[PDB]
Parts: structure tokens; sequence; C-alpha cells
């Protein structure tokens, strides 16, 4: 991230600043958007820009903090890139769902996703011939 | 005619601290200094020789106490202290003069000891934090590439005009070394490149890193503020020259004789307006022949305008570009009489730029064959002097007892109180400073204050 100075017309440079990021790097930027600084853990803070990477459908949300005028003294914070409700899902954190039944599950999904998502999954099942047995086909719900 | 009316009793140092500083006859003649720390905890010092004892700013109470020894067993006299926090410790950086040199220490006040200390190539006459941190990070951008290296960044000047950038290496936490043991530095002249191979070196060698500003020598520094908004290290010398460095580039940016001519300058204050039309700012210059003839104290407002504004990815603002410096006030409180500056302190409040920002001159005039002293607070009120079309001197006529922009405050009630008790410095608080055109005067703002005097503390409140 280079950043200078327009000014009179005459860009000037005022230093580079590299990203932190590893795997390979392999993240592409979606958008950014430098603007007035937010209200962070760090008082010291001058400039803000907001900057979203993607790698397929996995986000990175990051913010550069510049403290000072010089855009020499800077800080990287990052953020979350699941939600809640998402990582209890994956890493079975989630002690309230009720537990039980087949339909059960059903009313707990459904109720989850919103019936946009729940009616797009049920749309990609037929579609690739995958059909609920019975009332209580748990190798359906798996799915 | 404003007068400060005390608020509390005079509330003592302990026996056990009167009586260490006392010890002030033996390591004599010393001189008992005392200055309220600049930082947040709250902290008074008070240096004698070699002893040091800090105290609660509030109180009186002691809060910690050390008397330094010296490497060449001869003791030194507690010259400079500044408030220092790094990591989560909260420290004092202190200058010891030395019979031979000098030495720079980092005392610890969570357990009371020195933790760093490096033997200084001169005799000191005042320190100045820079950073409290090093590693890449937007914090420090705005330091020259070749600090950015270093972890903790003090400047030290001496008595001949050296002027040095030292590496603290707080990075370094396997040493833990007291005054006696202090390290020896490796100094650069100027500015390298290749610092980590240096540094590296360097530290494995037991030393600290040292840059030494190529500058001339020959005349003392006296005075050494290091101002962030513009990122300018100021130093003042003993002959009425003030330099500004800045600390990006590490070149200086300005260099002229204050009006005042040949004379010492003793402290500075930096202050920004609410509303400048070309990113002015300013930095108040005291003169003052207070530590010999005690016959001239004259006050210096250098106006500094700046081609930019910076907001740094630390949130932080930095006047960039210096365009013009040039001296836009002077008063002149002397040139029988002694007269000495007590304290010099900037006061701004924030909402971009401050909506309120003031600065308070505490002095103190003696006249032979007079046993008790006046003391004055006057309180300048940058934005007031805008609005009365930046005049450059008091008109004739015209009364720091009666001036549109300026506040003037008799502590006279505190010398009746507390005699004959010194008053060792004054600090107002920032927190309690409370307010037809003529109502905006500065004579109208209210705050409260606290003496430190040689045996306590006692408060003020002026309203």
């Amino acid at each position: 991230f280079q950043m200078g100075t327009l000014l009179v017309l005459t860009y000037t440079f005022q230093n580079n600043i590299p990203t932190n990021l590893s795997a390979s790097a392999i993240w592409s930027i979606v958008d950014l958007v430098l603007t007035r600084p937010l209200e962070l853990n760090v008082e010291a803070s001058y400039l803000n820009l907001i900057v979203l990477w993607k790698s397929g459908t996995a986000s990175k949300l990051q913010i550069l903090n510049v403290n000072d005028e010089s855009f020499k003294n800077y800080e990287w914070i990052e953020s979350v890139n699941k939600s809640l409700v998402d990582l209890q899902s994956e890493h079975d954190l989630d002690i309230v769902t009720k537990t039980g039944d087949v339909e059960r599950g059903f009313c707990n999904l459904k109720s989850r996703y919103g019936t946009q998502i729940f009616e797009r999954a049920q749309q990609i099942l037929s579609e690739n011939k995958i059909i609920m047995a019975h009332n209580e086909d748990e190798e359906y719900l798996a799915n | 005619d404003l007068t400060a009316q005390v608020t509390s009793d005079l509330l003592h140092f302990p026996e056990v601290t009167i009586e260490a500083l006392g010890e002030d006859e033996i390591t004599l003649e010393s001189v008992l200094r005392g200055k309220f720390a600049a930082g947040k905890n709250g902290l008074a010092c008070l240096a004698c020789g070699p002893q040091l004892e800090v105290v609660n700013s509030l109180t009186g109470e002691r809060l910690s106490a050390y008397r330094f020894s010296g490497v060449n067993e001869q003791p030194p006299v507690v010259l400079a202290v500044k408030e220092f926090s790094w990591h989560k410790r909260t420290g004092l950086l202190i200058g010891l003069e030395e019979a031979d040199g000098s030495v720079l220490c980092l005392y610890d006040l969570g357990i009371s000891r020195v933790v760093k200390a490096v033997v200084l190539p001169g005799r000191v006459t005042a320190i100045e934090p820079i950073i409290n941190h090093g590693g890449a990070s937007a914090s420090t951008q705005h330091l020259h590439p070749s600090l950015r290296w270093l972890f903790g960044v003090a400047a030290v000047v001496t008595d001949v005009g050296q002027i040095l950038l030292i590496d603290l290496c707080l990075d370094d936490l396997s040493c833990s070394q007291n005054e006696v043991e202090a390290s020896d530095l490796e100094v650069i002249t100027g500015i390298p490149a290749e610092v980590p191979h240096i540094r590296e070196r360097v530290m494995r060698e037991g030393r600290h890193l040292c840059f030494q500003l190529v500058s001339p020598l020959g005349v003392a520094i006296s005075t050494l503020s290091y101002i962030n908004r513009t990122n300018q290290l100021a130093v003042g010398f003993s002959d009425g020259y003030l330099a500004l460095w800045n600390m990006k580039s590490m070149k200086r940016e300005y260099y002229t004789q204050l009006e005042g001519g040949r004379v010492p300058v003793h402290a500075v204050a930096f202050q920004e307006p609410e509303n400048d039309p070309r990113n002015c700012c300013y930095l108040w210059a005291v003169q003052s022949t207070q530590d010999s003839e005690g016959d001239v104290l004259s006050l210096h407002l250098l106006q500094l305008a700046f081609g930019d504004r910076k907001c740094l990815a630390s949130g932080q603002i930095l006047y960039e570009g210096l365009e013009y410096c040039e001296e836009r006030y002077t008063l002149d409180l002397a040139g029988t009489s002694n007269t000495k500056l007590l304290g010099c302190q900037s006061i701004e409040r924030f909402p971009l730029s401050p909506d309120t920002s003031v600065s308070v001159f505490t002095w103190q005039v003696n006249i032979y064959g007079q046993g008790k002293p006046s003391v004055y607070l006057g309180l300048f009120d940058i934005n007031r002097w805008y609005h009365a079309q930046m005049p450059d001197s008091l008109r004739s006529g015209e009364s720091l007892h009666n001036c549109s922009y300026f506040a003037l405050w008799s502590l006279d009630s505190v010398v009746s109180r507390t005699s004959p008790h010194h008053i060792l410095d004054i600090l107002v608080h920032e927190r309690s400073l409370n307010r037809p055109e003529q109502f905006f005067n500065p004579s109208t703002f209210n705050f409260d204050a606290t003496c430190l005097l040689d045996s306590g503390v006692i408060h003020v409140t002026c309203a």
C-alpha cells in the first residue's frame, strides 16, 4: 500500500506500507476505502484504510490505522471473518439449540438459515436427486 | 485584581522525605529542585544532590525514593527527570551529572530500581523521550527509518551542544543494570543506513547505539522538548538560539536567535489555534537569566506556518513542511529585583484543532530588601490573541492586569500562607479549566492548581 499526498498538480510519495498476509498470500482485493479515523483501541490515529480481501468465498476485513501525518507509523487491525452463529455451528459450541427429533433439526435449520437459503438448498438437493426417504431420514438431514 | 485562594492546608511530605532531602548540606551546595511530572501518573519529583524523592502530587505522600551512587565513588547530582512509560511499566528517565561526565538512567517506579543505564560522553543539561517502543508499527512511522530500528529513543543534550539520540534497548529484557553498571555508547556521527547490522553488533558488545546529530559544538544547550504535533525536537541554547529538528528527516528546519538576544532559552510550550487559515501553530520560548543574574525574563511567541496537515495511521495529526517561523509576540517580565520562571504549561481542550488553548506562565519576583516574593500566574489565550488581532506586544498604557487575551493572577495568598517555604513548581489541573464579547476574555476562566513547595503541596482555586 503506497500512499502519498496530492497537492498544488503534484503527487509526492510518503511510504510503502506492506500487508500482513500469509498462507502464501492468496487474497485478492475486493474493495478498499480510505476515510476519516475510527474509534479504535488506539487513540493515536490520523487516517483509516478499510480493506476487504477475498480468497474463494472466504473473506477478510482489515483496517490499516495510520497514527500520524507521516505514513511511517501504522498498525494493522484484524477482524473476525465468520459470524458467531457460524463459528458456534462449525466448532460445536452451541449449547442452546434443542436436540432430538429429525424434524426438530428441520425447524432448527429452517429457523437458523432463513427461507431464501433453506429453499435454495432444498432446490440443490432435488436437482442432484437427493430425496427424503421418510420422516426420520437422518442421512438426509446430514446432507 | 484576580487573586488565588488557598483551598487546602499545606500537606507536608513525610519526615523521612524532608530529612532525606536535607542531606543537601553534605553533597553541598545542593539546591533542592522539584517539578510536577508531565505524564498521567500524578507524580511530582524532588531532587537534591544524589537524592530523588517521588511524591503524590495531590497528597504529598512519598511514592518512591532512591539515592543514586557514583560509578566513580563520588555522589552524582540528579539533574534531569522525565516521566517515561514503556511496556506495562511506569518510570522516569534520569540524567545524572557525575564528576567525570554523565549517566542516563531508566528508573522503574514499580520496583524503585534503576533498570537500564548508559554513560554519556559529556555533561548532560537536559533529556527528552522521543518514543517508548520500536518494532514495525503504524505508531512509529513518523520517525526516520533509522530510529525505527531502535527500541525506545531518548534525546540527550549537553553543555557543549551535543545532541544525542540514544537507543533505550527496551527489546532487551535480559539486561537489568543500575547506574553504577552503566553501559557504554557506540556513537555514530549523523544518521546511518544499515542500522540492523550495526545494532546487532553493538549489542553483542554490550553497548547502546547512539546517533549524534551533525550540529555545531561549543555552546551549551539549555532546553529540550519534543513537540508531538509537529514532529520537531526543539533545542534551546544558552546563547538565545532555538533550533527545530524534524525527527522524520533528521534535518534542522529552523535556527534563529530569539529577540531577547544572548540570553538562555529556559522553557518552551506549544499551542494550536482553533481556526487558522494557513496551518499555523505556535511555540512559546522563554528566555531567562534566572540561573545567573536573575534580571531578565521574557516570553517569545513563535508562529510556525506549515504547508500541510497529515493524518497519520495512528489517528494523530501532524503539521508538515515548515514554511516559515517568526516571532509574533514578545512580553518582558523582567529586564534591584530577582525574577525567575517557576513553570510554563500549555492546556488544550478538543471538541482537528483544540477549541480551547491556553498557556500558563508562573513566575516569582523578589525585591532585594523585601522578604516576601510576589508570585504571578498569567494565562495566555491564543484564540483571544487572534480575536485581539495578533498584537505583537502590550500596547502603550496596556497592562497584564487589563488585557483581553491575558489573565493575571496573584498567588500572594499562597506566599503568605506558606512562608518561608519556597514554591518549586505550579501545576494547573486541566480538567478544572472552565469558563457580550468581553466575557470570553480569559479573566473569566476558573481553574484549580497545586503548588509544589520544598516541604509539601498546597491547593489553590482561581475564580
